[PDB]
């Protein structure tokens, strides 16, 4: 379970400049449900990371914009 | 009007500012002051389309606002959707943030053949912000020099990898342009302090960078140097 | 093992620095370009170097080294983007196609 836990988190600042290169073209609705979908994820495996206990992921990634939220 | 009196009572300023839109022109100054005022033109424009100018007006007010300190890039963004090109009336790279800069020296032209202060700019920020990629176009439109380049690229220090910008005396020679003598005064410098680092014996950058960078000693004749310093890499083995 | 070692220190010819040339095993874009342009052989003008190092590093997953390599080459700035919106480099395409105004396919593909 830990190596699909850090397969996640390696797509953080990748989906970010996706975002505003998709922004440009104003697809914030779909570059929103990337987000969403990310965030719902990024949730799930937090939540179960202490069920399970074992690595520790970085809380300083960002892949958010203020225009996609 | 009498509708949106009661809206704003009611606190219905989304609706408010619906009747003030859909009720004609004679409220667009109102409805901006009510909606950037208390920063309220972001619903606004959500609410609204991109049909008419007074949503761009909006986008502008929206970045100008967001402009502010922020090296947030959509802001930049955002204040460029205007002007005489898709990057602003004026240089939006001053708000300070480089990925405007980068954006401006990335897309369209800019009246100047060779947009040389912007490139000096560029560069200027590239060293504030310890950034080597200055050593690219960004020195290769206003510094077109390949030896000022080359030296500019010997402050940034990145020549450990071989950068060879010279490609082999394409230009001029490598202790001519003190490449291989401030390669050694460089190597010797940090040989030292991995030492004293490994005196107080996180390091596991240095563990295949430095193993990758030993080449740039030895492609030189100090060979036996390597070792000299690897210690120190081997040091740190024994944690 | 014909590798950075075997190839490096064969333009090495040992521990002095350029004692030999006109030999390199697989060009890891630096052993490449330092056989070719340290006693130039071949200039770009034979861009079969640009197209094996092109293609070998592509294959290995780079997509930079045509970026880079066909600056020096023919303007196939077009292919350039295409590698780059393959591996997703959007700002690097942006400057190919604001620099040599091929403007068309600004939403043709990569939207």
């Amino acid at each position: 379970l830990s190596e699909v836990v850090q397969n996640t988190e390696n797509l953080k600042d990748e989906v970010y400049h996706i975002l505003k290169v998709l922004f440009l073209f104003e697809f914030d609705e779909q570059g929103r449900e990337l987000q969403k979908a990310f965030e719902d994820t990024l949730q799930l495996m937090e939540r179960s990371l202490p069920e399970i206990w074992p690595p520790k992921i970085n809380r300083r990634t960002q892949w958010k914009l203020s225009l996609l939220d | 009007y009498q509708r949106f009196t009661i809206d704003k009572y009611l606190k219905r300023y989304e609706k408010a500012i619906g009747h003030l839109s859909k009720c004609g022109p004679e409220y667009f100054p109102e409805c901006l002051n009510l909606i950037k005022d208390k920063n309220l033109y972001n619903e606004a424009l959500k609410l609204y389309s991109p049909s008419s100018q007074q949503y761009q007006d909006i986008s502008i007010a929206y970045g100008e606002h967001l402009m502010q300190e922020h090296m947030y890039e959509p802001a930049g963004l955002m204040f460029a959707r205007c002007g005489a090109h898709e990057k602003a009336l004026s240089a939006f790279l001053t708000c300070g943030n480089w990925k405007q800069a980068l954006c401006v020296a990335a897309q369209l032209n800019f009246t100047k053949d060779q947009l040389v202060g912007l490139g000096r700019t560029l560069a200027g920020k590239l060293v504030e912000q310890r950034k080597h990629i200055d050593a690219a176009m960004v020195l290769e439109e206003c510094a077109q020099d390949y030896e000022e380049a080359v030296l500019l690229l010997l402050e940034g220090a990145a020549w450990e990898e071989a950068l060879r910008l010279v490609y082999k005396y394409n230009r001029l020679d490598i202790i001519e342009t003190n490449v291989k003598p401030s390669i050694l005064e460089a190597q010797k410098n940090y040989m030292a302090f991995l030492d004293s680092q490994t005196a107080t014996f996180n390091t596991e950058n240095l563990k295949d960078e430095v193993y990758h960078i030993l080449k740039v000693l030895f492609l030189f004749e100090f060979d036996e140097q390597g070792r000299e310093l690897q210690k120190a890499f081997e040091d740190t083995l024994q944690l």
